[PDB]
RNA sequence: CGAGGGCGCACCACCGGCCCGUCUCGCCCGCCGCGCCGGGGAGGUGGAGCACGAGCGCACGUGUUAGGACCCGAAAGAUGG
RNA sequence: CGACCUGGGUAUAGGGGCGAAAGACUAAUCGAACCAUCUAGUAGCUGGUUCCCUCCGAAGUUUCCCUCAGGAUAGCUGGC
RNA sequence: CUCAACCUAUUCUCAAACUUUAAAUGGGUAAGAAGCCCGGCUCGCUGGCGUGGAGCCGGGCGUGGAAUGCGAGUGCCUAGUGGGCCACUUUUGGUAAGCAGAACUGGCGCUGCGGGAUGAACCGAACGCCGGGUUAAGGCGCCCGAUGCCGACGCUCAUCA
RNA sequence: AGUUUGACUGGGGCGGUACACCUGUCAAACGGUAACGCAGGUGUCCUAAGGCGAGCUCAGGGAGGACAGAAACCUCCCGUGGAGCAGAAGGGCAAAAGCUCGCUUGAUCUUGAUUUUCAGUACGAAUACAGACCGUGAAAGCGGGGCCUCACGAUCCUUCUGACCUUUUGGGUUUUAAGCAGGAGGUGUCAGAAAAGUUACCACAGGGAUAACUGGCUUGUGGCGGCCAAGCGUUCAUAGCGACGUCGCUUUUUGAUCCUUCGAUGUCGGCUCUUCCUAUCAUUGUGAAGCAGAAUUCACCAAGCGUUGGAUUGUUCACCCA
RNA sequence: GUCUACGGCCAUACCACCCUGAACGCGCCCGAUCUCGUCUGAUCUCGGAAGCUAAGCAGGGUCGGGCCUGGUUAGUACUUGGAUGGGAGACCGCCUGGGAAUACCGGGUGCUGUAGGCUU
């Protein structure tokens, strides 16, 4: 799919439609001090081996793309997460498609 | 085994009649549906929005809610050993007024008028319907014409 | 196995509890013994208050 | 053979009290005779109530009795309850009441009597009104019990507001998955 | 005996009302702390709620469950000899 | 007449020993001895499950389950 | 001049995954008092309008508005079961099967009894302990109850009837 | 050293996925309805192929027009859709839902109700509303994704976003951490364990719910017959045969099934021995011939009597010698 | 008797060819300054009024096609329920009720609502 780098959509903070910059959300790095990570490290320390399941049975070949929208108002930099459907190839701000155009030889 | 698709087996059920495709006639949009009237859920296939499920095609219900384009219908559905009253939102293209209720209302109005008139005229009249009684005793004239003798025909091999 | 409506119960009987059961058949005897000891102590501290300081 | 079903032949109902209380059985004898030998339907209702169990004879509070006896046209009528009359400490003014009850709490009895009222047992009620004339037959709230909070549709079905059975109440006891949209679903 | 009429228990269906959470809208009020303070309203909606208590204790029955768990039954595993 | 047969004395002990090797032998037991204990181990599996009369009276189907010899669930049953 | 194609009007034969037409059996609803008809009030909804709709408050109407049968409503706790099989008819796979798989009703399982010599399911009929009477399905030479009727009309000879 | 090494399954394994879904049919004109039933499809694709408005008409054909021809473009006429609408199929659709333009981001922010599967649980998908903020159009309106039916995912953990929000334990400030609400990272065995073999050295609990041998149903296949008669038979259908077809029988073949047996019915062959069958090889008595005789062939009554000795091979079968 | 504007049902209204059309009307028609669109004032938009019913349109016609509605097909096909009916089967008959579709042969060829005109 292809989505433009900007869109005019509702901003919850302003309470109205505003322009938003659209980027692709990428998962942040693990904190190492989140409570689940702390519990996991305590559980793993010592003897006993692996104590939690390790998935290793992947079936999906795609992910749901998440668009990070940022309100372009300087007084309101409010962000949001928009999920679009699964797609193998995703492009941000690609070239628009044309109708009466010759296919390249 | 069978799929659970919402329109499985509706190939003829939601199809249009022969030479009755195209634009929906506008009297169907002009019908007035109030709360409490009885409607048959047909389910035409030209309009896909607000379409009833196939288990409600051919079922009759009572309107309980009216919106801009649809009505809410309380319609009985039988699920194994229980009948339970479902509430479904159906666009007005897929319903029409049931004429059984129209005929009954006509009969009630006739009965009330006849009772009010009969008390004034004095005598008594019959208001309940009755099942078709045994035929009365009557005479059959021959009109000087002998009844025609009927004889079974011989067998012949047609083709 | 759960059977219809009920309360999710968590009995703490997974730990060989039958070896550590404290019966109380010596409770009346203990009451008698403590009462007799109280009487003896009160006799021992003859004019001093029985309950203590 | 005949084509009938026999699974509803025996009607399930109290034909006598399950109680062995001899005073209750004596006044059951009394009201059995009254029901048989009078045409009053009050006696029949009272007898069938005497047969009933304790959960089918819920207590009647003083406040509820006063409220039902304050209704128009019930002045100088005998309030009859087949059960216990209970003091209600939420009321302050007790009017003059003529009352017939199977049991009366000691505080309720003292309040009624100091208000100038009168208390009768059911044998005294039979001697006073053998047909139940001039009575208001009251009943305590039959569904005012904790079990009726758990009765009904299961707690985990949509549009059910029935209490679940939990050993404890708190934020860790049956509040996460199936109770809020954040944890799976809510219904 | 009685056509009609009345007060209506419990319970049921429905409509209102109130309490806590959470949204939307909006104008007020309070003061030894004038605040990034406190209180209030209307309209939806979430609650195992209120709406003149029904519980507590004891006994009995049934059902489920943890325990040797209705009775008898492995191949095995562990500790110490 | 030999890598010969044999007595007694010694050494090696159980996941160990010993094996010119067959998983052989290790007190009639060996692809892990024997003894006691943990232990009445667990069993969705097999077998059994003790007096009388009266009344009512089924299911082998739905949905979910590493589910298919089992359960939960609805249905059908009885009692109050 | 001939043979093709093509067109036109006809002609033979078909369809579970074709169809103009289109049954039977079948599925829903209605057959009143919560109804019908009068007045009035409320609304922040709707709006040319005393509009529309809904709600509410009074009043009047009983020939109780098809047949037939039956007393209904409602709650709690709950065991067993969750291997099924058979028959008429419909029906899928298979050459077929006492095969495998569906639909409908009944049955066996859980069920004895009369008949089918015999037999889980077929036909009749379902059951407390008895006497009398009468039947069902089926029978009435003898086994073996009952034709030991002067039964009626025909057909048929089989050295595998 | 500890553990695991899925399920369904006309036994199991191998093979497939009938394991989560969608279309048509089965399906017996409401709905529902099975088999490792049939014909197929799915894990995507799309800033437009989403949303409005406007204007057009498609496939195909006919007749014409420089190069230009069976297909290049242009014009007229016919054209109920015989095209297209992303894909499987079905439904639907014509100043549409298709094609071309213009403007856009309703593919946005929220609370509930409902439908579908259904236990009337969830997920997914969907319908009708209500409250915001917007788009488009002159407007009526239409739009909170794709014309409809599929295109997907819990707890725990992580990550991001939001409230000058709550807590962070004697108080306060600040980091940090924990919460509340909404997205995402996934469990395809798709209501969601973290999982390789081998055992003939084997063990146990069981199973005739389930295979290998008998038996039973069946008879495709094997074997043995019949009917018709185009032909073969120097001629001549039928002495003897029998193509195309078609009707049977048999249970000495092999399949099919899984009813009995898994707290055991000893599983090949030979040897020994008895009996039975006839679909008769010989012998007795006959009939027919393309029966001159001899020999042979066909058929009938017929199972009384007989049907052998050996080489090779475990063989049953087979083949040869005699 | 008709038409125009907006329609309801959506062929008894459609399609092919022929004939007639008074009066209004509806059109064809004349032009591009403005409004507005085009390669093209052809369409669309706008300003008109010389001509014409040739066309659209209306009405009528056709042993017209279609469509609508009857008869026939036919109590046929199929079918609810029944039998210890028949038949080796395949299937068939009867009892009890219901009951079609072609071919073929007839008749018909728009009804109508609101508002406004013309028609002596
Ligand atoms: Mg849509
Ligand atoms: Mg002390
Ligand atoms: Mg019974
Ligand atoms: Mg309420
Ligand atoms: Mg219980
Ligand atoms: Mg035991
Ligand atoms: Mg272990
Ligand atoms: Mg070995
Ligand atoms: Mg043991
Ligand atoms: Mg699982
Ligand atoms: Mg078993
Ligand atoms: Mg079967
Ligand atoms: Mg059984
Ligand atoms: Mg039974
Ligand atoms: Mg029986
Ligand atoms: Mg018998
Ligand atoms: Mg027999
Ligand atoms: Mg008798
Ligand atoms: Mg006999
Ligand atoms: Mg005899
Ligand atoms: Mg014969
Ligand atoms: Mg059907
Ligand atoms: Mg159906
Ligand atoms: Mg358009
Ligand atoms: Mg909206
Ligand atoms: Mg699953
Ligand atoms: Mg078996
Ligand atoms: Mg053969
Ligand atoms: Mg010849
Ligand atoms: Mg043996
Ligand atoms: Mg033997
Ligand atoms: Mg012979
Ligand atoms: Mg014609
Ligand atoms: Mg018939
Ligand atoms: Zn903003």
């Amino acid at each position: 799919v292809n989505v433009p780098k900007t869109r005019r959509t509702f901003c919850k903070k302003c309470g109205k439609h505003q322009p938003h910059k659209v980027t692709q959300y990428k998962k942040g790095k693990d904190s190492l001090y989140a409570q689940g990570k702390r519990r996991y490290d305590r559980k793993q320390s010592g003897y006993g081996g692996q104590t939690k399941p390790i998935f290793r049975k992947k079936a999906k070949t795609t992910k749901k793309i998440v668009l990070r929208l940022e309100c372009v108002e300087p007084n309101c930099r409010s962000k949001r997460m928009l999920a679009i459907k699964r797609c193998k190839h995703f492009e941000l701000g690609g070239d628009k498609k044309r109708k009466g155009q010759v296919i390249q030889f | 085994t069978n799929t659970k698709g919402k329109r499985r087996g509706t190939r003829y059920m939601f199809s249009r009649p022969f030479r009755k495709h195209g634009v929906v006639p506008l009297a169907t949009y002009m019908r007035i549906y109030k709360k409490g009237d009885i409607v048959d859920i047909k389910g035409m296939g030209t309009v896909q929005k607000g379409m009833p499920h196939k288990c409600y095609h051919g079922k009759t219900g009572r309107v309980y809610n009216v919106t801009q384009h649809a009505v809410g219908i309380v319609v009985n559905k039988q699920v194994k050993g229980k009948i339970l009253a479902k509430r479904i939102n159906v666009r007005i293209e897929h319903i029409k007024h049931s004429k059984s209720r129209d005929s009954f209302l006509k009969r009630v109005k006739e009965n009330d008028q006849k009772k009010k008139e009969a008390k004034e005229k004095g005598t008594w009249v019959q208001l309940k319907r009755q099942p078709a009684p045994p035929r009365e005793a009557h005479f059959v004239r021959t009109n000087g014409k002998e009844p025609e003798l009927l004889e079974p025909i011989p067998y012949e091999f047609m083709a | 196995a759960p059977s219809r409506n009920g309360m999710v119960l968590k009995p703490h009987f997974h730990k060989d509890w039958q070896r550590r059961v404290a019966t109380w058949f010596n409770q009346p005897a203990r009451k008698i013994r403590r009462r007799k000891a109280r009487q003896a102590k009160a006799r021992r501290i003859a004019p001093r208050p029985a309950s203590g300081p | 053979g005949v084509d009938i079903r026999h699974n509803k032949d025996r009607k399930v109902r109290r034909k006598e009290p399950k109680s062995q209380d001899i005073y209750l059985r004596l006044l059951v004898k009394l009201y059995r005779f009254l029901a048989r030998r009078t045409n009053s339907t009050f006696n029949q209702v009272v007898l069938k109530r005497l047969f009933m169990s304790r959960t089918n004879r819920p207590p009647l509070s003083l406040s509820r009795m006063i409220r039902k006896m304050k209704l128009p046209g019930r002045e100088n009528k005998t309030a009859v309850v087949v059960g216990t009359i209970t003091d209600d400490v939420r009321v302050q003014e007790v009017p003059k009441l003529k009352v017939c009850a199977l049991r009366v709490t000691s505080r309720a009895r003292s309040r009624i009597l100091r208000a100038g009222g009168k208390i009768l047992t059911f044998d005294q009620l039979a001697l006073d009104s053998p047909k139940g004339c001039g009575t208001v037959l009251l009943s305590g709230p039959r569904k005012g019990r904790e079990v009726y909070r758990h009765f009904g549709k299961a707690p985990g079905t949509p549009h059910s507001h029935t209490k679940p059975y939990v050993r404890s109440k708190g934020r860790k006891f049956e509040r996460a998955r199936g109770r809020r949209a954040s944890r799976g679903y809510k219904n």
